[PDB]
């Protein structure tokens, strides 16, 4: 013997498993920023579009509209019960809401673009976390059409 | 940017320079440390399949300078101890396995007693790379390195060698099944809006998967009985179960091309039963046509056995083409007629004698047109295009145009044409009967010429 | 001037006897004669006299064979577990060079030499010339290795672990007890995969535990990071492991040596997903010396699926 070619014996893979589509599909896109309101009470909303084949999520496809505060609400609800050290949001920009700036403030396009990307970054890390997928707040945020803040945290 | 590619090939050329440098000094372990650094470039996920292909080719060329260094060194009695074990110390798997494959083939040449176990080992340890692109290129490199060293029947009779033709068939079939698995897996990776890009990327890489079938045909020990029982049985098991139109269509065509017609004649009913199981988006018409076209060139090839009398080609293809068409959910009518054309073409080239076969296609073609509750077929319609091409083959191909007029069901097909094409086709037939001079016409054929004039004028 | 006398020890089998290497601090490698439990230690003490004309008044000469454990770099914590004495000379004078024979009969050496982080176990011969205020002292270091034979029982480690409804796996290593130049032959088998795995690796982890009871300090070092899978498997996929231990030169497992310290080895299996999350399971393995003939990167332990 010139070579150690030792291996443990393996069970042949079933062909439905080998050629079947994987069971780990989950993509979430944050898109299409839109101003809602006029004057003082304006705020941007983003479309949150989910496609999945994980059985824990109730809908294989979902589209919902969300505000940056909704992203803040989710992170808060997760920080209290989840025991998942939650990633950071792209940042509240208080000083962009001050008047007579040299840009459109909270509606500047470079700002909204960088925020949008940070929100997609955030939601994809959080939604893929196994312990975060148990919490009722995540499913509420992603797939109920409006969030119910008067809820009792379960699971 | 496309810099990534060039930066990598620059880095490759730096490490491959220092590799050959150390190989000049006989500093093997220091050569391997650079070989591993070079191979580290194949770990990337940032390159496209074309870019990655180019990087692979650069690195494959450099690995050959190492592989030939070892093979000679071993041949001249100065064999390095534990080298198989030593290259497995690499902490990253992609460098580890490229180096393991390289050292493996050197060991097979140098220690024929270890041939069976090392080959079986190399095909098996590749399971470590589950990533589609990198896994396909790894398994491809396995298949190229092992090209000349796999067991076979016309071999030097050194009775300390291990492994026979069976072990080679399992080696390549196993590697085939893993590569196809990875190749199909590419359908589902990345984001859902790059579906057309993925199918484009997969299309490019098809040659990597198909090389396995090519390698199986190159084995001299793969006779017709081994093809029936092992190789085609292995290949069809993956094909029907992969449930992927792109691979099914490619792999079935690839079979027809790669294996001989001797094998195709003994396996027609299994091949055509498999055609009926394929995904609905597969162009089954093209599969059946490419097979018939190949058997037609085999009938006219003299200094060969020809087509045996027990293989009733016409009865097989007539019956299976019908069954395949039944298996399709929504086959266009033009495609059904394109198949009638190849059934004619088959019958002309494989059995020039038997006119009753050519007429039976035309009889069945009538039944198809009759069965189909058809609105009037314009000359611009694709059905008309094919029916015209169908009818022109007997007229164009036969020596004596008299023999065409004696066909019973040639003319009833004229019914279904446009007014414009009846005039055009009657003229084309009648024109050819004057272009070549007439002998006296028999009772049946006198009737057929008058019917051709009656379609021309009215 | 310098020293009046120099002490050199020379073993009787100093040509034929095998030597051995020890890794110390900052990559230094010493080499010393190798010994085993039961062997006799014998040789000569040679006193080279350096200042001719002068004289060395002493109150005795002895040689000591010592095996001791040193903790936390503190002389006051040194414990001798082996001490043998041979008196070589009564109180007297030395005017020229002289040599003395010594022999320690069938010497017990119950533990293997070790140089760690918070611990050292070492053997040495110590010669002492006793003078009125300051003794002349010479130490002479020795390696001791402890041997073993193939174990009565060596069970394969085999287990089903997971993150419930996300990842289920069965791993298997071919033994519980590997010799220093042995090979981990194993497999990973995937039962359920609802995550996107980037890569998997097998790690060899060394743990040095010092002290008694709640007084416990643990030093951890990661000796190997051996990638075993690149990419995302699906269910029913098997991944072969072949890790050669020769490539990492580890020490043997040492369990409650003199009730003072331990050195233990663990195979740590780590899967990393596409978002850099990390899933692990740790398994102790015994190594033995063969007788020759966190937001960025969250961690979740894989739990037994009983």
């Amino acid at each position: 013997t010139v070579a150690d070619t030792r291996r443990l014996i393996t069970k042949p893979q079933n062909l439905n498993d080998a050629y079947g589509p994987p069971s780990n599909f989950l993509e979430i896109d944050v898109s299409n920023p839109q101003t809602v309101g006029v004057g003082r009470g304006r705020f941007t909303t983003y479309e949150i579009r989910v496609k999945t084949n994980l059985p824990i999520f109730k809908l294989k496809e979902s589209t919902v509209r969300r505000r940056y505060s909704d992203f803040e609400w989710l992170r808060s609800e997760l920080e209290r019960e989840s025991k998942v050290v939650v990633p950071p949001l792209p940042g509240k920009a208080f000083l962009r809401q001050l008047p007579f700036r040299g840009d459109d403030g909270i509606f500047d396009d470079n700002f909204i673009e960088e925020r949008k990307q940070g929100l997609e970054q955030f939601i994809n890390k959080v939604a893929g976390h196994p312990l975060a997928q148990n919490e009722r707040c995540l499913h509420m945020f992603l797939q109920d059409e409006i969030i119910d803040k008067s809820y009792t945290p379960s699971k | 940017g496309s810099k990534l590619l060039d930066e990598a090939i620059q880095a490759v050329k730096v490490q491959s320079f220092q590799m050959k440098r150390c190989l000049d000094k006989n500093k093997l372990m220091d050569a391997l440390k650079h070989a591993s650094n070079m191979l580290g470039e194949l770990r990337t996920s940032m390159l496209s399949p074309k870019s990655y292909y180019e990087l692979y080719m650069a690195i494959s060329d450099e690995l050959h300078y190492l592989e030939v260094y070892l093979t000679d060194e071993f041949a001249k009695g100065r064999k390095v101890a534990d080298l198989y074990e030593l290259v497995q110390y690499a902490g990253n798997i992609i460098p580890r396995l490229y180096l393991l494959i390289t050292v493996g083939v050197v060991y097979v040449k140098s220690f024929p007693q270890s041939r069976k176990d090392i080959l079986k080992d190399l095909v098996e340890m590749c399971r470590g790379v589950q990533h589609p692109l990198r896994g396909l290129f790894l398994r491809n490199y396995l298949l190229q390195c092992t090209r000349n060293i796999l067991p076979d029947e016309g071999e030097p009779t050194d009775e300390e060698t291990t492994g026979d033709i069976s072990d080679s068939m399992d080696f390549v079939l196993l590697n085939f099944a893993e590569m196809n698995k990875l190749w199909v897996r590419m359908q589902h990776q990345g984001h859902s809006r790059d579906r057309e890009k993925r199918e484009r990327e997969r299309q490019e890489l098809r040659i990597l998967v198909g090389t396995n079938l090519v390698r199986l045909s190159q084995l001299e020990g793969v006779n017709v009985e081994r093809y029936k029982q092992i190789v085609l049985t292995g290949i069809l098991e993956q094909v029907v179960n992969c449930r992927d139109a792109l691979a099914q269509e490619y792999l079935m065509e690839c079979i027809i091309q790669v294996f001989p017609d001797e094998f195709h004649l003994q396996t027609l009913n299994p091949f055509l039963r498999a055609c009926a199981e394929l995904h609905q988006n597969v162009n089954v018409k093209n599969i059946i046509i490419a097979l018939i076209d190949r058997l037609a060139l085999f009938a006219h090839r003299e200094d060969g056995p020809g087509i045996p009398a027990d293989i009733k080609l016409f009865d097989i293809f007539s019956q299976q083409v019908a069954t395949v068409i039944q298996s399709r959910q929504d086959m266009p009518s033009e495609d059904v007629v394109s198949l009638q054309v190849s059934l004619i073409n088959l019958a002309m080239k494989c059995y020039p004698d038997r006119v009753d076969y050519v007429d039976k296609v035309l009889e069945t073609t009538v039944e198809i047109f009759n069965k189909l509750n058809l609105e009037h077929i314009a000359t611009s319609s694709a059905v008309s295009k094919e029916l015209t091409r169908l009818l022109k083959i007997p007229v164009d191909t036969y020596n004596n145009i008299l023999t065409v007029l004696k066909l019973k069901h040639f003319h009833p097909l004229f019914e279904y044409f446009d007014y414009e094409s009846r005039k055009s086709m009657s003229c084309y037939v009648l024109s050819n009967v004057l272009d070549y001079n007439t002998e006296i016409v028999s009772q049946d054929q006198v009737d057929s010429i008058m019917n051709l004039v009656s379609t021309l004028i009215q | 001037f310098g020293p009046i006398c120099e002490i050199d020890i020379v073993l009787n089998d100093g040509e034929t006897r095998k030597m051995a290497e020890m890794k110390t601090e900052d990559g230094k490698v010493e080499k010393h004669y190798l010994f085993y439990d039961g062997e006799s230690v014998s040789g000569k003490v040679n006193l080279a006299f350096k200042q001719p004309g002068k004289r060395l008044e002493h109150q005795g000469i002895r040689i000591e064979f010592v095996g001791q454990i040193e903790l936390f770099n503190d002389k006051s914590n040194t414990h001798e577990f082996v001490n043998l004495v041979k008196e070589l000379a009564l109180p007297g004078e030395l005017t020229q060079s002289r040599s003395y024979d010594f022999e320690f009969m069938q010497v017990e050496k119950p533990y293997e030499s070790y140089i760690g982080a918070n611990v050292r176990l070492r053997y040495f011969l110590k010669v002492t010339i006793v003078r009125r205020l300051t003794d002349l002292v010479k130490e002479y270091d020795l390696i001791v290795h402890q041997l073993a034979t193939y174990p009565d029982v060596n069970n394969s480690i085999k287990m089903e672990v997971g993150i419930e409804d996300c990842l289920h796996i069965e791993f298997e290593y071919n033994k519980s007890k590997y010799h220093l130049k042995d090979v981990i032959v194993g497999k990973i088998y995937f039962l359920l995969v609802r995550i996107k795995i980037q890569h998997m690796e097998l790690q060899l982890i060394k743990k040095e535990i010092t002290g008694i009871g709640p007084s416990t300090t643990t030093e951890t070092e990661t000796i190997a990071k051996y990638e075993i899978m690149d990419g995302a498997p699906v269910k029913g996929e098997s991944i072969p492991i072949r890790l050669f231990l020769a490539g990492y030169d580890p020490t043997p497992t040492m369990r409650d040596v003199n009730k003072k310290f331990s050195v233990r080895y663990f195979l740590n299996l780590v899967l990393v997903d596409e978002e850099d999350r990390r899933y692990f399971k740790q398994q102790e393995i015994i190594l033995w010396r063969k007788a020759p003939e966190s937001a960025e990167q969250p961690e979740m332990g894989l739990v037994p699926r009983g």
